[PDB]
């Protein structure tokens, strides 16, 4: 028996707020990346560090650690993307037509050009960040989300993770409600919501050619670690 | 295989 | 724009009667198998289902009211998704197996090299068969996927997104109907509703692995692609 | 463009 069914909605929006990564810094050099190589190691560089920080992460998403250590190398393989992502889409919130990878890193449109497929990508992300400003998404409900992504894009690749998957959609109605939505408002915005998780779904498979293409271009080196995470989509 | 997520996920 | 002022009850007869039929292909269990004809046989399959998934699309209430442009970029993007859960819909019945037509079922053992977007279309069933996913449902998550799919990629075509957003509520709002009716208590009707827009995250999933599978069919030049297919795997450039 | 002219049609 896990102790994540146990916990109420107050509990579970305190356990997923207390388990947040810290939003980590890029290299403090002040010029703009307009290269490829220059722009991809700052990134790759980024997200290698805070894929340590997601690892930490999801330990502590209630019943992650009720699964066996190969439920959990096989969720955190097909999420890890889609995790970055949706932090990126979160941070990057309020600028409009800008993506604030570190707070130090903001890039805009024009510099996703300097890599090929990069800026149609960029642009899938700016519509998601303009989309949830555009709901005036919660934090709380962030990160319902991101551990909905978490626990969802690897089950069928089961009984125990969908329970704590509709423990925290009583979880999102139970924000909603608190917040003063309707009855006919929660069950919209609960499906308006989801919905975003298709795209971000959509978004990490195109990302993760990107990254294929760019490993097999060998200029920019990547991690141990980001190779086996790249290596696990075949 | 051995993966590095092996490891960090025991800690 | 008679999409909106449609009430639930209306909107579920209104999508039921515009179901595409389910059509044969070509298959012979006397005519030897392989890895390029059984390919040619579900290619030829879907090029015909197209022309009536097309069809379909313009019944779906609010996608008429969508520029022409519009509608294309929607079935551009949403039209694998939307075959694939034809497919697993139509084999919720068939465990272990996928219908892709009255005489043409496929188990893992065939199906070659591929077996990864079988192994995770079977998947999808079994979860359609476990939650016991009625039509009234189906027809409304296929609906779904054609208007949000590609809703998210000028000068006043934020207007259309607008009305796209409107009828996605009012498919929401549709399918509460339908599990209140069910029986369902409030908090099942919410379970059930996130349950449901969960898979559509896995069906594009799916497809974005289908679109690699059959960009590289192609590349390899032995399954010939029919002209619409062809344009339809470019807008995925 | 095949499927324009199928969806005007
Ligand atoms: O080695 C890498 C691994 C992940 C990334 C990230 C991507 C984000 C992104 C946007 C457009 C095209 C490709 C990508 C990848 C990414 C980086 C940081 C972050 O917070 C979110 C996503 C980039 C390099
Ligand atoms: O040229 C083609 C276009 C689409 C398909 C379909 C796929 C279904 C499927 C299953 C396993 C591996 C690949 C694929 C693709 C597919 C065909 C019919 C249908 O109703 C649903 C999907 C196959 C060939």
């Amino acid at each position: 028996n896990s102790l994540a069914l146990s916990l109420t909605a107050d509990q579970m929006v305190s356990a997923l707020l207390d388990a947040e990564p810290p939003i980590l810094y890029s290299e403090y050099d002040p010029t703009r990346p307009f290269s490829e190589a220059s722009m991809m190691g700052l990134l790759t560089n980024l997200a290698d560090r805070e894929l340590v920080h997601m690892i930490n992460w999801a330990k502590r998403v209630p019943g992650f650690v009720d699964l066996t250590l190969h439920d959990q190398v096989h969720l955190l393989e097909c999420a890890w993307l889609e995790i970055l992502m949706i932090g990126l889409v979160w941070r990057s919130m309020e600028h409009p037509g800008k993506l604030l990878f570190a707070p130090n890193l903001l890039l805009d449109r024009n510099q996703g050009k300097c890599v090929e497929g990069m800026v149609e990508i960029f642009d899938m992300l700016l519509a998601t960040s303009s989309r949830f400003r555009m709901m005036n998404l919660q934090g709380e409900e962030f990160v319902c989300l991101k551990s909905i992504i978490l626990l969802n894009s690897g089950v069928y690749t089961k009984d125990h993770i969908h329970r704590v998957l509709d423990k925290i959609t009583d979880t999102l109605i139970h924000l909603m409600a608190k917040a003063g939505l309707t009855l006919q408002q929660q069950h919209q915005r609960l499906a308006q919501l989801l919905l975003i998780l298709s795209h971000i779904r959509h978004m990490s498979n195109k990302g993760m050619e990107h990254l294929y293409s760019m490993k097999c271009k060998n200029v920019v080196p990547l991690s141990d670690l980001l190779l086996e995470m790249l290596d696990a989509h075949r | 295989k051995h993966k590095i997520l092996h490891r960090l996920l025991q800690d």
